[PDB]
């Protein structure tokens, strides 16, 4: 839990101005990404890391690979 | 208490001292180098970047050096309130306890 | 990634956090593999 669905959008390398282009007119789109405090979308995988594999200090190898291997791959 | 927080002040010192030694010498060497790129003619975005450059390493000096103020001052306040029934995770600082 | 490798220090916030397999295998991480010559002075 305590996820938000924006930090996520984030994790794939899209930046903001995209969301504000494709979330257009959802609101709560917008509001979730103003109150949601990751900078970066290097850095929203970190908190989706420690999240998902606690007690595992992470490598920038193994943050990108993490949501690549676990969905796409 | 006494001859240890003094052998303490002294460590902490030590690592200050060598922090400001270290960060004077690449503050030097960053003044050298934007010599030689005015010397020669240097585009003005590649002189900057020269000194961005050189910021940044020196940033990182300062940092190393806060990390090891941080966690000498983490070794003195944990010994000197030092209570049975305290738990300690970190293992590293443990170690050095 | 001048400040994002101080974000990448979250690292050590996961140092201080189930499994007890995993539990070991923190451990046994934090050593550092010898070369050669090491094995040898050991």
């Amino acid at each position: 839990r305590r996820q938000p669905v924006t930090v996520l959008l984030k994790a794939l390398g899209w930046t903001n101005e995209q969301i504000v282009e494709r979330f257009g007119f959802s609101e709560i789109m917008m509001g979730t990404l103003e109150k949601d405090t990751t900078s970066g979308t290097d850095e929203a995988l970190l908190d989706i890391y420690r999240k998902l594999r606690p007690g595992e200090p992470p490598t920038k190898e193994s943050a990108q690979t993490l949501l690549e291997n676990l969905f796409f791959k | 208490l006494s001859t240890l927080e003094a052998e303490m002040a002294v460590e902490k010192k030590a690592v200050e001292d060598q922090r400001d030694a270290d960060l004077e010498a690449r503050a030097q060497k960053l003044e050298a180098d934007l010599a030689e790129l005015e010397a020669e003619g240097a585009k003005s975005d590649v002189r900057r970047k020269v000194r961005d450059s050189g910021e940044r390493e020196m940033r990182q000096l300062r940092d190393r050096a806060q990390r090891e103020l941080d966690r000498l001052d983490e070794i003195w306040n944990t010994f000197t309130k030092l209570a049975p029934k305290q738990l300690i995770v970190d293992e590293v600082l443990y170690r050095e306890l | 990634a001048k400040k994002a490798p101080a974000k990448r220090a979250a690292k050590s916030a996961a140092a201080k956090a189930a499994d007890s397999v995993r539990a070991y295998l923190k451990q046994i991480g934090k050593v550092a593999l010898l070369n050669a010559e090491e094995e040898v002075e050991l």
